[PDB]
């Protein structure tokens, strides 16, 4: 609900993740007094996360996993501009994900054919209601393997177009949030090794 | 107090052996911090440009240990961009190499830059911690791995 | 012992091991309240693991190390129902 929220900048410094928990929600892991819990930023006018409540991380300071911050380009302890995103006021109508690619990557790689429909349940299952832009890379632990996933292309549509006629684009501006009913591809990683 | 005192090369010296033992204690920012004056007070001296040879190097190998990667790569691009004879360098190219191996997280291909900067130039017992905890750290993400 | 216990499934979150130590002990790690200690239970009526007690883990979740995980195809925070098991029967 962000009929009512401040949308101003605040001035947040990069810093180290604080646990694998926080990285595997896909979240920018924020002080309580920072921003409130489960709630959309957009930082550079780019890079958009989820805010999530953490008391290792004090005032002034944001949190991020690896992936997130080499898709940023961030140092750490470097300062970035956070400001509340709002999605419907952004983009309009084309707020949801019609359908979303992503690269699947794992040493220890494994041979055998990955069936796409269990990676999009845990996928989704971890990351349901959350803004997605393409290039996003992250981080996700399936039957004890560590995958990169890396979204090539988002498809931003409306709620109601029955037919998807909204183009597959590639650009970070599209934005949409993950659903059930997203057509989810999955190909081949980073490594190139997962089929 | 040697920089109180105008004299550049005691407090050069002294800085030094100082941003060593903090780098080998375990304390890598403030060490590639005191690496960051080290440059700034030596660069543009010719008498003193081997140092800055080493101490873009050095302070590379500090952050990079930080877990860091970034910033072992401003830290290289910094030194090619501001030293010309650390351009060309091979302190130069093994921090590249160092930095793409970890990026990479291939411990393999690690282990073998440090045969070749050995083969040419010995390592030093400094060097060989930092990169010692360097692979650790690659080992240390292989626990968290699982 | 085996002859008497509380049968009843469980459900069950998959987490990390608590400690290399109990991924060598090969023990499901469970506190009291969840069920005795040294006794054997079974998970999905197919994988069989020796209880012991655990103060560390919470009652109602089950600590796996990677093994087992990659035997059963398991990602973490999975959600799994467990039994008692009596082999001899």
């Amino acid at each position: 609900d962000m009929t009512n929220m401040d949308t101003r900048t605040r001035h947040l410094k990069v810093s180290n993740c604080p646990n694998n928990s926080y990285a595997l929600a896909n979240v920018a892991a924020v002080s309580p007094n920072d921003f409130p819990n489960n709630i959309y930023i957009i930082i550079d006018n780019l890079f958009v996360f989820t805010t999530r409540h953490s008391n290792d991380i004090p005032p002034g300071t944001i949190g991020f996993n690896g992936n997130q911050r080499t898709w940023g380009g961030w140092s750490l302890n470097q300062d970035v501009q956070a400001k509340a995103f709002d999605l419907f006021k952004y983009s309009g109508k084309q707020s949801y994900l019609g359908s979303i690619d992503i690269d699947i990557s794992f040493g220890k790689a494994v041979s055998t054919v990955f069936d796409q429909d269990e990676l999009a349940k845990q996928f989704v299952r971890c990351y349901e209601s959350q803004i997605f832009s393409p290039t996003q890379y992250l981080i996700m632990e399936f039957q004890g393997h560590f995958f990169d996933l890396k979204i090539r292309n988002v498809q931003a549509i409306d709620l109601g177009d029955i037919e998807p006629t909204s183009a597959v684009a590639t650009g970070i501006e599209t934005k949409g949030i993950l659903t059930k009913q997203t057509q989810i591809n999955f190909f081949k990683g980073r490594d190139g090794l997962v089929n | 107090w040697y920089a109180q005192d105008q004299s550049v090369a005691l407090s050069n010296k002294c800085f030094i052996k100082c941003a060593d033992l903090k780098a080998l204690d375990g304390q890598y920012i403030e060490a590639s911090d005191i690496y960051s004056k080290l440059i700034k007070s030596s660069m543009g001296n010719r008498l003193s440009q081997w140092s800055l040879k080493d101490y873009f190097l050095k302070k590379g190998l500090c952050q990079l240990a930080a877990t860091d990667a970034v910033a072992a790569a401003r830290t290289l691009q910094e030194g090619q961009s501001e030293d010309p004879n650390f351009a060309d360098s091979r302190e130069s190219n093994f921090l590249k190499s160092l930095i793409d191996a970890v990026n990479e997280g291939d411990s393999e291909q690690l282990s073998e830059h440090c045969k070749e900067f050995d083969n040419f130039m010995r390592l030093d017992k400094w060097k060989i911690t930092i990169l010692n905890k360097i692979k650790e750290s690659i080992q240390q993400q292989e626990d968290d791995l699982l």
